[PDB]
């Protein structure tokens, strides 16, 4: 439970654990809530059932959210959660990009079929999937956000904020929609929590690639925090902004093959002209 | 002003008389009051309540008390007098009082 808490968005923003005071803050928070350190630091399966129910009630009341989901049970085997199976299937589908597309499809199919059987080998495959890449993805995303805040990578660039790396921590993860969307959405709220007045602009993020895609960047973006939605639909326009940047003359070396419009590939040389063109688009919509 | 039971003991051999039940209850009340209310001079903070909070944050089970704070005018000079003369009897009472102070601020500490 301790390791599960320390990579989440909510407890990281509440305790500010990218700073030096984070360990002291989370220890004081656990003391206030009434949970022992040994309970948080042993494996969650090891606790007795009543103790588990008490701890889950306390943390549910602390997080204060209306989330509910489906659970599947089969015989005397362990109970599973649809949200956890969804994460495992997604990370077997989308990574690594050096494997072929049909092999990734078949891997996701096998992981999805493993959840509806009690067989020992299938459940062992599922637990290995949980305890390697699902943990590693969360840890890499948290490290990206922490390095960004601590070394001040995010700068204002007119009507938007810009983020750029020296190096990406793991390039197999950079091309995943799950990784990109989760990391950028975490990063903008973490940056805006440090100081007032940061809620009214979008964030643009760039990651570099090496090896067989040396000289290329992956580019995406997130709407401002202060935006109001008229209903529950969560409309965005940054993919439209990138698309209208592509129409300008003289042309830029942009690859726009994905089904999602707010992820593109850009040549490294055209970064300066891309920044100026995107500023022209956002300013022309500000006019 | 009610009678101070403890101040009349100052000349005795204190080992023989801190086993008296009316004395032990009085010492146990006053040490809890000392833990709850002592102020360092020039400071506005309850020092030992802050120390219990930082102890509970680390899940430790022993608390350090300064003899200077016990023997100052805002402490309890009768307890500071009695303590080097009968430590085996006195430390048990202070352990009991400290346990009762901690268990009210943090009910989970029995686990």
């Amino acid at each position: 439970l301790f390791s599960a808490m320390m990579v989440s968005e909510y407890f990281s923003i509440k305790t500010k654990n990218w700073t030096q005071k984070g360990d002291v803050n989370i220890r004081h928070l656990l003391a206030q809530l009434g949970i022992t350190l040994h309970e948080t630091k042993q494996k969650f399966e090891a606790l007795p059932t009543e103790q588990r129910n008490l701890v889950v009630d306390v943390l549910e009341k602390e997080m204060d959210s209306s989330f509910a989901t489906f659970f599947g049970t089969l015989g005397y085997c362990g109970k599973l959660s649809a949200c956890d199976v969804a994460r495992a299937v997604t990370l077997r589908l989308e990574m690594p990009k050096s494997e072929t597309i049909m092999n990734r499809f078949r891997s996701g199919q096998s992981i999805l079929r493993s959840s509806i059987t009690g067989e020992r080998q299938d459940r062992l495959n599922l637990n290995n999937t949980f305890t390697s890449i699902c943990q590693r993805t969360l840890q890499v995303s948290w490290k990206t956000v922490a390095a960004a805040i601590n070394q001040s990578e995010i700068i204002p660039n007119g009507p938007y904020y810009l983020f750029s790396c020296s190096r990406s921590i793991d390039e197999d993860m950079v091309d995943s929609r799950h990784f990109l969307y989760n990391t950028a959405g975490f990063m903008i709220r973490a940056f805006a929590s440090m100081k007032k007045g940061r809620t009214t602009k979008p964030l643009i993020a760039m990651f570099p690639l090496t090896g067989e895609s040396a000289g290329w960047l992956v580019v995406t973006g997130v709407m401002p925090i202060a935006t109001i939605y008229e209903d529950s639909l969560l409309k965005t326009c940054i993919g439209r902004a990138f698309e209208r940047v592509k129409k300008m003359t003289p042309p830029l070396r942009i690859v726009d093959d994905y089904f999602n419009s707010d992820i593109i590939r850009l040549k490294s040389e055209d970064r300066t002209r891309f920044i100026d063109f995107l500023q022209t688009v956002f300013e022309g919509t500000s006019n | 002003i009610p009678v101070d039971i403890l101040e009349n003991i100052r000349g005795r051999t204190i080992r023989d008389h801190v086993s008296d039940e009316a004395v032990a209850k009085e010492i146990e009340r006053r040490f809890k009051n000392f833990l709850r209310s002592f102020h360092e001079p020039g400071n506005k903070q309850t020092k030992y309540i802050q120390m219990i909070k930082s102890m509970a944050a680390d899940n430790r089970e022993s608390l350090e008390v300064s003899f200077t704070d016990l023997s100052d005018d805002n402490g309890e000079q009768n307890i500071s007098y009695f303590l080097p003369e009968a430590p085996n009897e006195m430390l048990a009472i202070m352990d009991r009082a400290a346990t009762e102070v901690v268990m009210n601020m943090y009910p989970f500490y029995s686990r």
